[PDB]
RNA sequence: AGCGCCGUUCCGAAGGGACGGGCGAUGGCCUCCGUUGCCCUCGGCCGAUCGAAAGGGAGUCGGGUUCAGAUCCCCGAAUC
RNA sequence: CUGUUUAAUUAAAACAAAGCAUCGCGAAGGCCCGCGGCGGGUGUUGACGCGAUGUGAUUUCUGCCCAGUGCUCUGAAUGU
RNA sequence: GGCGAGCCCGAGGGGCUCUCGCUUCUGGCGCCAAGCGCCCGCCCGGCCGGGCGCGACCCGCUCCGGGGACAGUGCCAGGU
């Protein structure tokens, strides 16, 4: 019911309703560590279409690399 | 009375030492404490979009208590009474050989996909939308969707209190669809106030901008400069 | 060619400071409540000789205003202080020689030393032996203060940073000629390995840009710009002039 | 709760004692360095024999993993004799030479005749 | 990219310890004591760890013994 | 001047040296290291300090040239 | 808050507008609260062992200051 709305909201990732949340999450993840464990996906639709199922065993890491 | 003198200590600078004060605002807090505290401060400082400033504009506690008293007797069944109803209905259909003992079971629906389906198909009579979902993208489409489909929605503070009426940690959404005979007037009394609060003012809320609040030290500094400017002008 | 002598300073292999026998870093008390809203009495127990430094170190013991413990710090000894003198420190401390206090309290023309660039770095400017600064040009609004440095530069700094009042003891240290290579050897062995001072013309062409030829001549213009690469900045680095002086500085 | 110190540190949590469900080797490993494996060879040379008359002291060859206390316990639990002291050296072939001096109540010649050296 | 590298107090929730009090339980000759579990209170590491057979580092000396040991073995006399 | 140097052909008039000078730098800096990070050396340091060169105790002198090659300063007044 | 001063109105009194303080002859000492006000089990109106607050003002959304949309970072382009 909802994942197509989440997908279409994530697509236009330049709009004002998304870029605020993106800036807040970038500040949060930058002030976090380099490699750690997120206990739940922040993108449920993208995680589920890549293969995440909400059950015991599947692990989400959050990881930071450098550009360039 | 015999000796019992007073021994005062003067706590000024350059004499007897300072007592143990509260020291709450000055202790070196850890990384995640500073993360969540400056995260809340950052949401207070920055200008939030007009689709997420709808949060903190939520339902008051009297109407939330009325909503909880309405939702308490539409609770979904847990595992114990679920297995009890299964075994009881199986024993009754094995002994008495009944065909349709249950006419209509009244129960609400939970889950964002289920609620979105019910509002797209207009089966929902009332929508309860939680406040404390940390990815707000999962929630932001629901007020405009309920507004365009005409289903009334109420924003409530606390997803834990909504999970404890569904026997789960997070619930995030509650859809009132089926009503009993003794609850139609009370549900209409709730829906009238909810449509007065949210649906008749969605066009007013969507134009408003949230956030844009400076820190209290800077507010006091600007107020002191304003009072100095008023003193210089008069 | 070969890596020059000037490029070996960044490796830190044998060019480190001889830092073991030094008694400690000469800093001030970091700013707290007793030094921002008052003063506190401190007692200089003795003064000692930090090796690699001609300025004397001063062991000034304090008292912690929060816990029962005497704190011992290491000040640069101002000129004329003596053991047993109550060295005061704070905002409203009275202006005498040795009393470190912020520059907003002192009047203009106050000869001080061991001042601070930014408030809270425990003493950076004017720390060598026999040097001082001149405090001028206070401001009611936009709290800044000009200080004349020993180089002659007039730096604008904040009005909250501190400075010990007086000059640094040990003035006139460069009055005596070293008079032999032995005292220079002991001086540099005390300080750090800064003494493979070999003439760049006398050394090899493959080891320095200036050396070579049948005669000891430079052969190249020694005034080399600031945009030069590493291993090129030898001789005069970005020299806007050369030769005998004329005037004092002629720099605004 | 008033936090008077400006430093926040770890709370003293409840550390659990290790209570496993199954053992990991099914049995205690038996003592391979027992009394018959500590004291191996009595040394019957001239310099080791003269100590029996002039020293009241026996000479033995011991595995290198044993110490003075294990040699003393092995002699007292095998030969039923008391030990005054034990002096150990590493013989350069690879073994240990132990000079076991006995109590003055016992006779080293009689103990040597009973053990057969 | 990577085996790994930078760094040793820097951006760390980096003390698992004791005293004292109270409560519950166990044991020995339950008189009297010793522990377990919880709560309160106190407690800068200049930061794990390595790094000297010439640096710091408590306390063995005298006689005799063998073909080869010696302040080590025997006798006697002391100390930590 | 005392000192050092081509161990295995040179011991010097060579190098170094105190003295005389010059230049850069007020720490978001000068000169350098590093493949990398606001990572390091000078730096537990602050113009009587650090970094880079010329000459080489003392006395007496430091003549004249910016035409050339370098170094530096200034202005979107001004060509590219 | 006056044991302190301020500029005024002004009869007590008023705050237009302002600065806080309780350490300056002495190479001494200074921590783990004195006092006060409430609440419990114990001696018939008594005695022991304990808890809370004021002493040590309340609230707040950055530990405190200094820069700050610059500096730097990633890529591209031009000099050297
Ligand atoms: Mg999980
Ligand atoms: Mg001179
Ligand atoms: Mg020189
Ligand atoms: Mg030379
Ligand atoms: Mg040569
Ligand atoms: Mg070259
Ligand atoms: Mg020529
Ligand atoms: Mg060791
Ligand atoms: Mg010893
Ligand atoms: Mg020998
Ligand atoms: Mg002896
Ligand atoms: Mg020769
Ligand atoms: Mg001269
Ligand atoms: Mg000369
Ligand atoms: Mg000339």
């Amino acid at each position: 019911g909802a994942y197509k709305y989440i997908q279409e909201l994530w697509r236009k990732k330049q709009s004002d309703v998304m870029r605020f949340l993106l800036r807040v999450r970038c500040w949060q993840y930058r002030q976090l560590s380099a490699l750690h464990r997120a206990p739940r996906p922040t993108r449920p639709d993208k995680a589920r279409r890549l293969g995440y199922k909400a059950k015991q065993g599947y692990v989400i890491y959050r990881i930071r690399v450098r550009r360039g | 009375n015999p000796l019992f003198e007073k021994r005062p200590k003067n706590f000024g600078i350059g004499q007897d030492i300072q007592p143990k004060r509260d020291l709450t605002r000055f202790v070196k807090w850890p990384r995640y404490i500073r993360l969540q505290r400056q995260r809340a401060i950052l949401y207070k400082r920055l200008k939030v979009p007009p689709a997420i400033n709808q949060f903190t504009q939520a339902l008051d506690r009297q109407t939330a208590t009325q909503l909880l008293k309405l939702a308490h007797k539409y609770r979904p069944e847990t595992k114990q009474e679920k297995k009890q109803r299964l075994l009881a209905r199986a024993e009754k259909k094995a002994a008495g050989k009944g065909d349709v003992p249950t006419k209509r079971p009244p129960v609400l629906r939970a889950g964002v996909n289920t609620v979105t389906t019910l509002v797209e198909n207009k089966k929902a009579q009332l929508v309860v939308i939680a406040h404390d979902v940390d990815p707000i993208e999962l929630v932001v489409f629901l007020p405009a969707l309920c507004r365009k489909m005409g289903v009334p929605y109420c924003i409530i503070k606390g997803k834990a209190r909504l999970g404890r009426l569904v026997h789960r940690k997070t619930c995030t959404t509650v859809a009132f669809t089926q009503v009993n005979s003794e609850d139609k007037g009370a549900l209409a009394k709730l829906v009238e106030a909810i449509r007065t609060n949210y649906n008749d003012r969605y066009d007013e809320i969507r134009r408003h901008w949230g956030g844009n609040v400076l820190g209290p030290k800077s507010v006091a500094r600007i107020a002191k400069l304003e009072k100095a400017k008023a003193k210089e002008l008069a | 060619g070969r890596v020059i002598r000037g490029q070996r300073k960044g490796a830190g292999s044998v060019f480190r400071a001889h830092v073991k026998h030094r008694k400690g870093a000469a800093r001030l008390r970091a700013v707290d409540f007793a030094e921002r809203h008052g003063y506190i009495k401190g007692i200089v127990k003795d003064i000692i000789h930090d090796p690699g430094r001609g300025a004397p170190l001063a062991k000034v013991v304090f008292r912690d205003p929060y816990r029962f413990k005497k704190r011992t710090e290491l000040f640069i000894a101002a000129e004329g202080i003596h053991t047993g003198q109550f060295v005061y420190c704070g905002k409203k401390a009275q202006l005498n020689i040795g009393n470190v206090l912020p520059v907003g309290t002192m009047p203009e023309g106050t000869i001080v030393c061991c001042l601070e660039e930014k408030p809270g770095d425990r003493g950076k400017l004017a720390r060598a032996s026999g040097n001082y600064a001149t405090v001028i040009s206070h401001n009611p609004e936009t709290k800044k203060t000009r200080v004349k440095l020993p180089s002659g530069s007039k730096k604008v700094i904040s009005s909250a940073n501190r400075a010990v009042v007086g000059v640094v003891a040990g003035g006139g240290r460069i009055d005596k000629p070293i008079l032999k290579a032995g005292r220079a050897y002991h001086k540099y062995k005390a300080k750090r390995n800064c003494w493979p001072r070999v003439r760049g013309v006398a050394m090899n062409p493959v080891e320095h840009p200036f050396g070579g030829g049948n005669h000891q001549h430079i052969g190249k213009p020694s005034t080399i710009r600031r945009d030069a690469p590493a291993g090129r900045k030898v001789g005069l680095i970005a020299a806007r002039r050369t030769g005998r002086l004329r005037g004092t500085k002629t720099v605004q | 709760k008033i936090r008077t110190s400006p430093t926040f540190r770890r709370p003293k949590t409840l550390r659990l004692r290790r209570q496993p469900k199954y053992p990991r080797k099914s049995a205690p490993r038996r003592n391979k360095l027992d009394h018959y494996a500590i004291i191996k060879f009595p040394l019957t040379t001239e310099s080791a024999m003269k100590k029996i008359e002039d020293n009241n002291t026996l000479v033995f060859i011991v595995d290198v993993k044993a110490n003075k206390h294990q040699i003393k316990q092995a002699v007292k639990k095998l030969y039923d004799i008391d030990v005054a002291k034990v002096n150990t050296l590493i013989r350069p072939d690879g073994e240990k030479k132990a000079y076991v001096r006995l109590a003055p109540d016992y006779d080293a010649l009689d103990v040597a005749n009973k053990i057969g050296i």
